[PDB]
RNA sequence: CGCAAGACGGACCAGAGCGAAAGCAUUUGCCAAGAAUGUUUUCAUUAAUCAAGAACGAAAGUCGGAGGUUCGAAGACGAUCAGAUACCGUCGUAGUUCCGACCAUAAACGAUGCCGACCGGCGAUGCGGCGGCGUUAUUCCCAUGACCCGCCGGGCAGCUUCCGGGAAACCAAAGUCUUUGGGUUCCGGGGGGAGUAUGGUUGCAAAGCUGAAACUUAAAGGAAUUGACGGAAGAGCGAUUUUUGUACACACCGCCCGU
């Protein structure tokens, strides 16, 4: 049962995209101050090449 | 599907719901009936009339406007052909196929396409024949098609 | 009984496949059904090149490679043990072997 | 799955689904105005033409056909109606 | 062409690839085109030139195949014998 | 190093495309035809399946012309073998190639008629259309090609599922069947005799289509299981619970075919 000093949760600042800021505001959370809205990647390319 | 292949499309239009000639439309039925009948007079199709007077004049469909079909309304003026359009396609296009096909004997794909076509020619006809469209005289025969058409 | 649903070729949507002709017999066998087999390798063996390597005239002379095609009927690909029976659930397993090491 | 609305789609269902599959037909089509740099007359077109649109007061070509939509040419300005 | 004294002098007469660029370019998920055309230089030398090219696969493709169509492969064809017309 | 003839279009070539099916692959041009997609065009029931009757129809085969490279039925030889009149090797005639007339048969197979409706997911793929960040080429600009992410409609298929079927193998059709009726064409009635005899009809011929009876027999046959052989490497109705094939089960010393 080991616990550690502080919570591994804790953190000043937490990186979200774009619609998680949006799916978040829809739920009246958009205030949150600890939220730092960071730019999606520009290239969709996400899936292993056939072959 | 299709009457002679075994295609199974889909594609067509769809009409909308509204029978209501839109308000932007400044075009009265005279109008119209005039534009019919001067593109008739220049040797146009009622299909090829219909096409132009929606793509250039924003006539989206003349039996809302004028509450009547193009046949109809150069039938009450006197401009119709003595045999329909489709029927007269159709006979052109079997001359075309019988004018390539004497010229070029081994062609079996020819061959069995013109008695594609010739059939669809002869329910066509039959059909024309039980609406007293055409005389019940009216025959198909492959010397007289040139003619016809 | 079928066996295979693919009845063994790759016949799909056509109704004729023109045949070749087996490397090992020269059985005719139609080219979707055949075993085709794509051989790359050295024109010189593995003691051959060191023997060459040092009788060039040129420096690091790369050897050059043959490349076959290689076409094989059902008999022959199984007898020369290139092609093996598999069990009735390992049959439909259409994955390559897995050569890379 | 084995619960929908199936009188109430909702508007992004009904402009997935084919013209004709829909619950009431619907084209995908529509008129607009379109008006060349040149000529200052407004002409109507349809969005899907099949023929080549000439400007009837100074023979500008205003479109030219294609396979699914008409693509208007440049410096061409059009508009949707209504 | 000549011998000039103990001196065997050579003109042009052809040229081609070796056996294993050839095997080696060919491959199996591609399309290739060919041309030939019979251009006469200034000179009176006639010459047959062939030309062989292939389809590239883009550098983020997901498709594992890289095909071109009939009217591309056509377009391309009488891109080459135009370029090797007028070079010769 | 050249010349000549004839036949075939390798690799690219794929569970990819086209065609009613047979079938279809060097470049270019001409000729006519076609599916799918797009459509706020036109006609307005014109449609589906089909006795009679027609067009096409691999290979082989037949009759006239032209060519005859390769291969090669028949045939002559050399081997092998107890014996080979076979398999193997050397030659080699019709044929294999083109034109004009016949022939209408294939395991011509998806061993699965066509038209219409409904009933689960998933990822690709070919054609057309629609939408959208971003990389590349047309020196600039749109726009058009090559990629990327999606949506819709036809098409060839694949994986998965206690949808439901079925003797099972398996099948999203071979489902929506004793809770049995959407339309329609062909077609089967234990195993042999036998697709034989005869009559008719078509063909130059070979043969094609239609097509019995007397008589004989208690089984023949399908799918799957456990064994035995081989000159091979909780779940199922239920039997039942190294791979593989089997027409064997008195289990290869088996079974079985024709003189
Ligand atoms: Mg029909
Ligand atoms: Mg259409
Ligand atoms: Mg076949
Ligand atoms: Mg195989
Ligand atoms: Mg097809
Ligand atoms: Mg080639
Ligand atoms: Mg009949
Ligand atoms: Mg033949
Ligand atoms: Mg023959
Ligand atoms: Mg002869
Ligand atoms: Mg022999
Ligand atoms: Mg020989
Ligand atoms: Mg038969
Ligand atoms: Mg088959
Ligand atoms: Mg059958
Ligand atoms: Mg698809
Ligand atoms: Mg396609
Ligand atoms: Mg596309
Ligand atoms: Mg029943
Ligand atoms: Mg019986
Ligand atoms: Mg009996
Ligand atoms: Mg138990
Ligand atoms: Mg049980
Ligand atoms: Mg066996
Ligand atoms: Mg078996
Ligand atoms: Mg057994
Ligand atoms: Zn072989």
């Amino acid at each position: 049962n080991y616990v550690p000093e502080v919570s591994a949760l804790d953190q000043e600042i937490i990186e979200v995209d774009p619609d998680t800021k949006e799916m978040l505001k829809l739920l009246d959370f958009g205030s949150l101050s600890n939220l730092q809205v960071t730019q999606p990647t520009v290239g969709m390319n996400f899936k292993t090449p056939r072959g | 599907g299709r009457m002679h292949a075994p295609g199974k499309g889909l594609s067509q239009s769809a009409l909308p719901y509204r029978r209501s000639v839109p308000t932007w439309l400044k075009l009265t039925s005279d109008d119209v009936k005039e534009q019919i009948y001067k593109l008739a007079k220049k040797g146009l199709t009622p299909s090829q009339i219909g096409v132009i007077l929606r793509d250039s004049h924003g006539v989206a469909q003349v039996r809302f406007v004028t509450g009547n079909k193009i046949l109809r309304i150069l039938k009450s003026k006197g401009l119709a052909p003595d045999l329909p359009e489709d029927l007269y396609h159709l006979i052109k296009k079997a001359v075309a196929v019988r004018k390539h096909l004497e010229r070029n004997r081994k062609d079996k794909d020819a061959k069995f396409r013109l008695i594609l076509i010739e059939s669809r020619i002869h329910r066509l006809a039959r059909y024309y024949k039980t609406k007293r469209v055409l005389p019940p005289n009216w025959k198909y025969e492959s010397s007289t098609a040139s003619a016809l058409v | 009984t079928k066996k295979r649903r693919n009845n063994g070729r790759a016949k799909k949507g056509r109704g004729h496949v023109q045949p070749i002709r087996c490397t090992n017999c020269a059985r005719c066998v139609p080219k979707d059904k055949a075993i085709k087999k794509f051989v790359i390798r050295n024109i010189v063996e593995a003691a051959a090149v060191r023997d060459i390597s040092e009788a060039s005239v040129f420096d690091a002379y790369v050897l050059p490679k043959l490349y076959v095609k290689l076409h094989y009927c059902v008999s022959c690909a199984i007898h020369s043990k290139v092609v093996r029976n598999r069990s009735r659930e390992a049959r439909k397993d259409r994955t390559p072997p897995p050569r890379f090491r | 799955p084995l619960a929908k609305d199936l009188l109430h789609p909702s508007p992004e269902e009904e402009k997935r689904k084919h013209k004709k599959k829909r619950l009431v037909q619907s084209p995908n089509s529509y008129f607009m105005d379109v008006k060349c740099p040149g000529c200052y007359k407004i002409t109507t077109v349809f969005s899907h033409a099949q023929t080549v649109v000439l400007c009837v007061g100074c023979s500008t070509v205003l479109c030219q056909p294609t396979g699914g939509k008409a693509r208007l040419t440049e410096g061409c300005s059009f508009r949707r109606k209504q | 062409e000549d011998v000039q004294g103990k001196n065997c002098l050579t003109n042009f007469h052809g040229m081609d690839l070796t056996r294993d660029k050839m095997c080696s370019m060919v491959k199996k998920w591609q399309t290739m085109i060919e041309a030939h055309v019979d251009v006469k230089t200034t000179d009176g030398y006639l010459l047959r030139l062939f030309c062989v090219g292939f389809t590239k696969k883009r550098n983020n493709q997901i498709r594992k195949t890289s095909y071109a169509q009939h009217q591309q492969v056509r377009q391309i064809r009488k891109k080459m014998m135009e370029i090797m017309t007028r070079e010769v």
